[PDB]
């Protein structure tokens, strides 16, 4: 639907080694396609989906150069953050960034973002206008002033409106056989014993792509979400995803309950039940 | 494609 | 404040004794990122591949540790997770029903 290109950066201090480790990953929608790890010997941007391997050497060389530079900048940032917060070198800290573009229906930028966290807490963020920053505390206000002085916001807006969208369009065509195929869940309901006046029905959805799905239980069309167990959607290992929803029902009354599945890979919602 | 610009925190 | 991991252990396909499968330990919602995730067969650690470190919109990390396996009637599988939020290691056992 609204396709996206997103990158995720993690930098972590390692007191034991007196250095840090920078790891980046890139995704198109829910498919990881690149990684970088500064710990690798001769660290390079590396393919993680088969369709990105049709990029030539200019692409791998230039992406690698960007990450080596960025990885350096984040090592310095870790030191700076340590100072802002009056922290010693004894403990590990984490500096994260994420940015990306959401492609509208018209192939236009729907929403571009860029934000940062420190030790798991929101630190600073580019506002929706792509023109100004919101800083989370006193330390982040120093950063905000630095980045206003150097007009960083114009650099981010340029990227998110220009190369982010342009490259996403290329990836989507390059990998169209997978990134643009909606793979529908394989669904079924299982039955299991339980407790006093208790039998569990589990509605499975296996092998679907993309990750967004709706699984719910109903009795006579009345939603049972209050008493059901819904696990977080989880990766299959093969690029697809898995999820299930389970409910305890009275013994003998299995046929009163129906599991309802919505997924963009199905022409119409599914209704299924214990059989 | 990555955003090439880096800015110190 | 650190955030603890949620842990799910599951097979890639519905398990069938004697049929080759994949065993997944998916670990998510945790912070800081340092963690030890071990797939176990009868208590002994398997040499399982680990995904690249990534995170969610709320900044919490997620990892998948996974290996080939052929389930059968006797062998027991579990996933064991150590994190700073856990005073004792968390152990989730695999079963075909979850």
């Amino acid at each position: 639907g609204p396709h996206s290109l997103s990158y995720f950066y993690t930098a972590v201090s390692r007191p034991d080694r007196g250095d840090s480790r920078f790891i980046a990953v890139g995704y198109v929608d829910d498919t990881q396609f690149v990684r970088f790890d500064s710990d690798a010997p001769n660290p390079r941007m590396e393919p993680r989906a088969p369709w990105i391997q049709q990029e030539g050497q200019d692409y791998w060389d230039r992406e690698t150069r960007k990450q080596r530079d960025t990885s350096q900048t984040y090592r310095v940032g870790l030191k700076n953050l340590r100072g802002y917060y009056n922290q010693s070198e004894a403990g590990s800290h984490t500096y994260q960034s994420m940015y990306g573009c959401y492609l509208g229906p018209d192939g236009l930028l729907l929403r571009g973002y860029r934000q940062y966290a420190y030790d798991g807490a929101d630190y600073i963020a580019l506002n929706e206008d792509l023109r100004s920053w919101t800083a989370a505390d006193t330390a982040a206000q120093i950063t905000k002033r630095k980045w206003e002085t150097a007009n960083v916001a114009e650099r981010r807006r340029s990227y998110l409106q220009g190369l982010c969208v342009e490259s996403l369009r290329e990836y989507l065509e390059m990998g169209k056989d997978t990134l643009q195929r909606a793979e529908p869940p394989k669904t079924h309901v299982t039955r299991h014993p339980s407790s006093d006046l208790g039998v569990t029905l589990r509605c499975w959805a296996l092998g679907f792509y993309p990750k967004e799905i709706s699984l719910t239980w109903q009795r006579e069309g009345q939603d049972q979400s209050q008493d059901m167990e819904l696990v977080e959607t989880r990766p299959s290992g093969d690029g697809t995803f898995q999820k299930w929803a389970a409910l305890v029902v009275p013994p003998g009354e299995e046929q009163s309950y129906t599991c309802h599945v919505q997924h963009e890979g199905l022409q119409e919602p599914l209704t299924l039940r214990w059989d | 494609s990555l955003d090439e610009y880096s800015s110190d925190v | 404040v650190a955030r603890p991991p949620k842990v799910q252990v599951y097979s890639r396909h519905p398990a069938e004794n004697g049929k080759p499968n994949y065993l997944n330990c998916y670990v998510s919602g945790f912070h800081p990122p340092q963690i030890e995730i071990d797939l176990l067969k009868n208590g002994e650690k398997m040499n399982a591949e680990q995904s690249d470190l990534s995170f969610s919109k709320d900044w919490s990390f997620y990892l998948l540790v996974h290996t080939e396996f052929t389930p059968n009637a006797v062998d027991q599988y579990s996933c064991r997770v150590k994190h700073v939020t856990l005073d004792k290691p968390k152990i989730v056992k695999w079963d075909r029903d979850h």
